[PDB]
């Protein structure tokens, strides 16, 4: 992006330049990845496979359809593009984790497995031997949901400040 | 015995003490709020006795000691309080 | 903390208790109160260290750090008459008991919830006003 008018075109760039966004997005760097798309000329993010594919890919994430970026396996313009999908794969459980465990009431062994696209059923244990939301409660995946008192010191402070403010000359 | 945070009798505590079915601790809790024993209210809706008084009486040294614990606990909270009001409003302190 | 005067009067009456009974002296309420040709004396002389007979909201909040003050120095005379009846260096006073325990009767609960409630309800039209 810097010498741009001394350096000749590489054609063999965008290739590497994709392949960090499809890092950025591994590494559930979302912020990162936008200022970086921006940084990026417009014609391209429409035009060019290599950089379209990361695109589509965080594009589908954010919208929720995780079983389109999951289909998009097999669809990557280079082989180059390799253990950021593993890397993605695994970032795309945590954020599957992290939409159960704050909006969900319970769900059930079968029902995780079916949600979270765990590995082999057996180890499918995983996640909960990883994460651990207190989970157990009668079957053992009952996702033991993760969901009064006057502060009366706080307010104190507060009208305190007031009457600060209020008796104070100035 | 019970402090006024949760002085909420049950009707199945007081059976489990002095043994009665529950169907005239009713009439014992009206006897006692009868006789001036001790204050308060029935809601049977829901099973509990709200007492809001009970006939003060002579005690022992233990209870006396509970009674001193208790105190203590209160002081430090007061003294707590006493502090932070203190230093909050130092300013305006006449 | 408190005012200078504490006034007694004697009674020797048979103990309802069985304890055995001496001339011995009981409490009564005391108060400074002042007529008014006394009350332009005081003002008087107390007017070069008066303070203003209106509240001033520094006054106040004065006024309740010194019902803090207060409320501190007393639980601590209780505390330290019933320790001192608990390790028995004093006997047990069967009036100061029942009017102990009579207090504990009478505090009140903040956790239950239509009194946190109704608390938050005047605290937030009190400060409308403010």
């Amino acid at each position: 992006f810097d010498y741009k008018e001394q350096l000749p075109e590489s054609a063999y760039m965008h290739q590497l330049l994709g392949l960090n966004l499809l890092f950025l997005l591994s590494q559930n760097r979302v912020a990162e990845f936008h200022t970086e798309l921006e940084r990026l000329p417009a014609k391209d993010i429409q035009t060019n496979v290599y950089i379209k594919h990361p695109v589509s890919l965080e594009q589908y994430l954010m919208e929720g359809s995780y079983n389109k970026v999951f289909l998009a396996k097999g669809n990557i313009p280079a082989e180059s593009y390799t253990f950021f999908i593993d890397i993605l794969l695994d970032t795309i459980r945590d954020e599957i984790a992290g939409c159960i465990e704050k909006a969900y009431e319970k769900i059930l062994f079968t029902e995780a497995t079916r949600i979270l696209f765990f590995n082999t059923p057996k180890k499918m244990t995983d996640y909960a031997k990883k994460r651990g939301w207190v989970l157990g409660p009668n079957n053992y995946y009952s996702f033991a949901s993760q969901q009064t008192t006057i502060p009366s010191t706080e307010l104190a402070k507060q009208v305190i400040e007031y009457a600060r403010q209020l008796e104070m000359i100035v | 015995t019970r402090p006024a945070n949760h002085r909420q009798l049950t009707f199945e505590e007081i059976a489990k003490s002095a043994k009665i079915t529950v169907n005239e601790v009713e009439l014992l809790v009206m006897k006692a709020l009868s006789v001036g024993l001790v204050k308060g209210s029935i809601d049977e809706v829901d099973k509990r006795v709200h007492m809001t008084w009970v006939q003060p009486r002579v005690l022992d040294l233990q209870q006396i000691k509970g009674m001193k614990d208790r105190l203590e606990f209160w002081c430090t909270d007061v003294k707590s309080m006493e502090m932070l009001v203190e230093h909050q409003a130092h300013d305006i302190l006449t | 903390l408190g005012l200078p005067t504490e006034a007694y009067i004697s009674v020797e009456e048979v103990h309802d208790d069985g304890t055995p009974t001496s001339k011995t002296f009981e409490h009564v309420t005391s108060e400074i109160g002042a007529e008014e040709a006394e009350e332009v004396g005081v003002e008087h002389l107390l007017r070069d260290i008066k303070d203003t007979t209106v509240g001033t909201l520094s006054q106040r909040i004065t006024n309740q750090v010194h019902g803090l003050k207060g409320l501190n120095s007393k639980l601590l005379d209780i505390r330290s008459y019933l320790e001192k009846v608990a390790t028995g260096k004093l006997p047990i006073n069967h009036q100061i008991i029942y009017q102990l325990q009579d207090v504990f009767n009478l505090l009140p609960d903040v956790s239950l919830q239509e009194f946190v409630k109704a608390f938050y309800l005047k605290t937030n039209d009190q400060m409308v006003v403010v």
